[PDB]
């Protein structure tokens, strides 16, 4: 199973009203070929890791690889998560040990 | 042991992390089906959720850390039950440098709400139980 851990700067409520906007921009994607969990305050451990990359955690989130086939589509998937948070940073841990966002 | 259900295809652009995990997945599937685990990979099952394996029966999820920082560890699978909804975990140490033993110290000093079944396969390839 893979799935990517996503570290936000941002607090809950405002996390989420942004993934209903991603939700519904790439259907695509977030309907089936991957799952988006809801999202979660951070707690000490979170922040710990998310911390240790250069980010000040405040909420957290899961993305599931759900369909195998598309496992070659996490790096877009990153980018559009990436983008779809403007108003603060993202990190992007694969499995919680790999970084696929910069720095 | 058994061994059955379509093995899982890797995607020629997925990068050398992602292609890892999923040989890590295909490789757990035999090494417990050489040991006498029935082992059912991609079953359906009626959740909007595509399990990894089916094991003597129960819904279970191949984990390959390549981390060896046990508390991660830990942490890793908190989550992934806790938000990914994942039950009994097929924990694979190929690439981690985490001990079996340390593992099921942490799992156990710290219970991890939710979690099932878990199998750890060390380097060597012998299966350590933690039980829910
Ligand atoms: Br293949
Ligand atoms: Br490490």
């Amino acid at each position: 199973a893979i799935d990517l851990f996503c570290y936000l700067s941002i607090d809950r409520g405002a996390a989420e009203s942004d993934l209903n906007k991603i939700r519904s921009n790439h259907s695509e994607l977030f309907e089936g070929k991957f799952l988006i969990s809801p999202v979660r305050d951070a707690d000490f451990s979170l922040k710990e890791i998310a911390a240790e990359h250069g980010l000040v955690a405040e909420s957290f989130f899961l993305v599931s690889l759900n369909d195998k086939n598309s496992a070659d589509l996490i790096p877009i998937v990153s980018k559009i998560l990436v983008d779809g948070f403007n108003g603060g940073a993202i990190l992007i841990l694969q499995d919680n040990e790999y970084r696929r966002t910069s720095l | 042991g058994s061994l059955s259900g379509k093995p899982t295809q890797i995607p020629p652009l997925s990068d050398e992390v992602t292609t890892r995990s999923l040989i890590r997945e295909n490789q757990s599937a035999v090494t417990l089906a050489n040991k006498g685990y029935d082992v059912v990979q991609n079953p359906e099952v009626l959740g909007p959720k595509n399990p990894d394996y089916t094991i003597n029966g129960q819904v279970f999820d191949n984990y390959a850390p390549a981390t060896g920082n046990v508390r991660n560890i830990a942490t890793t699978i908190s989550n992934k039950v806790s938000s990914g909804q994942a039950s009994n975990i097929v924990v694979n140490l190929a690439d981690s440098s985490a001990s079996p033993a340390a593992i099921e110290a942490q799992i156990n000093s710290y219970p991890i709400p939710g979690l099932g079944k878990v199998i750890v396969i060390d380097k060597l390839g012998n299966i350590t139980i933690i039980k829910p």
